[PDB]
């Protein structure tokens, strides 16, 4: 049936240049008006331009104006949006999506979006930090601060991937600086500790950082 | 522009309850207004068109009204299915306008309590002289906590970084919080503590220069 299939997202730097696709098929795309509507991390729903691409019109929100170009191919039955002059706050997932047809003016139809990241910040390996401990004949927590590294994502393993139960790896923060930090911990047996090694062993593929820290008492 | 303003912005609800959700236009719009439905990492999925007429497919249990500039859509017996993110939008000019979406929410029949773990700084950033104390949180439904940090027994206001919680895999949720200090303050004081409130309780950790 009807489907709006988006690509071209990415992470860019303000200033930077992106395009989007959004491929129609099951119907025609001069029947009808083609929209774009982003959404912001956590927020709601931004209309940001229109085509109807039978006569090339265009409308825009004037967050955009001047920046965006909403486009049409009919030939093959794909809308475009030329994002330039980026800002962070152009940062969304941006959907396209369809009105109805005639009076229908509601948005029957909706591609599955694609993600648009843009900042100023620029690659960094995290730093990592052992994170030290104590309940006798019980159970320890001990872990791994990755610190200030951009941009997503890092793995963590311990002890190359060997020691999995109780482990867990926490979602990042995205600090204020525009950096990311997480911590990674495991739940050891007290008895344990001193004795048995415990490596984290953290890899972040953008920076090329492999590290490994002994986590000691 | 035209504003949509949607209330509430977040309920939780049983199944089989009636919910009514409620949007005020900033002006008259006749009855130009949609509703949408929206999961986690999906697109939204339109459910009612013109203020009340149920698009194609969408179960009857939901009906949309106007009365003015008073927009309102009805779950008349919510089922599993319908537990989403509710937006409504005016489409009666350019541009078109969302509501600022309506969170319906499971409710935590057993509320999960969270578990908390609080770790003092590590050696290698006193070095550098940097100080984080790392607050993680883990286990709980539902997904919202409120964390609070004391140095000693007062409130520390800056250097605090909390991530919105997010959903593990056995769909209970995580969280961390960070509060970054100078090794002076660190040790200036006997203590600091990471306080979670979830669902009005609280539980406490602390930690010492020690």
């Amino acid at each position: 049936e009807v489907q709006l299939v988006e690509s071209g997202g990415g992470l860019v730097q303000p200033g930077g240049s992106l395009r989007l696709s959004c491929a129609a098929s099951g119907f025609n795309i001069k029947d009808t008006y083609i929209h774009w509507v982003r959404q912001a991390p956590g927020k709601g729903l931004e209309w940001v331009a229109r085509i109807y691409p039978t006569n090339g019109y265009t409308r825009y929100a004037d967050s955009v104006k001047g920046r965006f170009t909403i486009s049409a191919d009919t030939s093959k039955n794909t809308a475009y949006l030329q994002m330039n002059s980026l800002r962070a706050e152009d940062t969304a997932v941006y959907y396209c999506s369809r009105w109805g047809g005639d009076g229908f003016y509601a948005m029957d139809y909706w591609g599955q979006g694609t993600l648009v990241t843009v900042s100023s910040a620029s690659t960094k390996g995290p730093s990592v930090c052992p994170l030290a401990p104590s309940t006798s004949g019980g159970t320890a927590e001990l872990g791994c601060l990755v610190k200030d590294y951009f941009p997503e994502p890092v793995t963590v393993s311990w002890n190359s991937g060997a020691l999995t139960s109780g482990v867990h790896t926490f979602p990042a923060v995205l600090q204020s600086s525009g950096l990311y930090s997480l911590s990674s911990v495991v739940t050891v047996p007290s008895s344990s500790l001193g004795t048995q090694t415990y490596i984290c062993n953290v890899n972040h593929k953008p920076s090329n950082t492999k590290v490994d820290k002994r986590v000691e008492p | 522009d035209i504003q949509m303003t949607q209330s509430p912005s977040s309920l939780s609800a049983s199944v089989g309850d009636r919910v009514t959700i409620t949007c005020r236009a900033s002006q008259d719009v006749n009855t130009a207004v949609a509703w949408y439905q929206q999961k986690p990492g999906k697109a939204p999925k339109l459910l009612i068109y013109s203020a009340s007429f149920l698009y194609s497919g969408v179960p009857s249990r939901f009906s949309g009204s106007r009365s003015g500039t008073d927009f309102t859509l009805t779950i008349s017996s919510l089922q599993p299915e319908d537990f989403a993110t509710y937006y409504c939008q005016q489409h009666y000019t350019t541009p078109p306008t969302f509501g600022q979406g309506t969170k319906v929410e499971i409710k935590g029949q057993p509320k999960a309590a969270p578990s908390v773990r609080l770790f003092p700084p590590c050696s290698e950033e006193l070095q550098a002289n940097k100080a984080t104390l790392v607050c993680l949180i883990s286990d709980f439904y539902p997904g919202a906590v409120t964390v609070a940090w004391k140095a000693d027994s007062s409130p520390v206001k800056a250097g605090v970084e909390t991530t919105t919680p997010s959903k593990q895999s056995n769909n209970k949720y995580a969280a961390s919080s960070y509060l970054s200090l100078t090794p002076e303050q660190w040790k200036s004081h006997r203590s600091y503590s990471c306080q979670v409130t979830h669902e009005g309780s609280t539980v406490e950790k602390t930690v010492a220069p020690t």
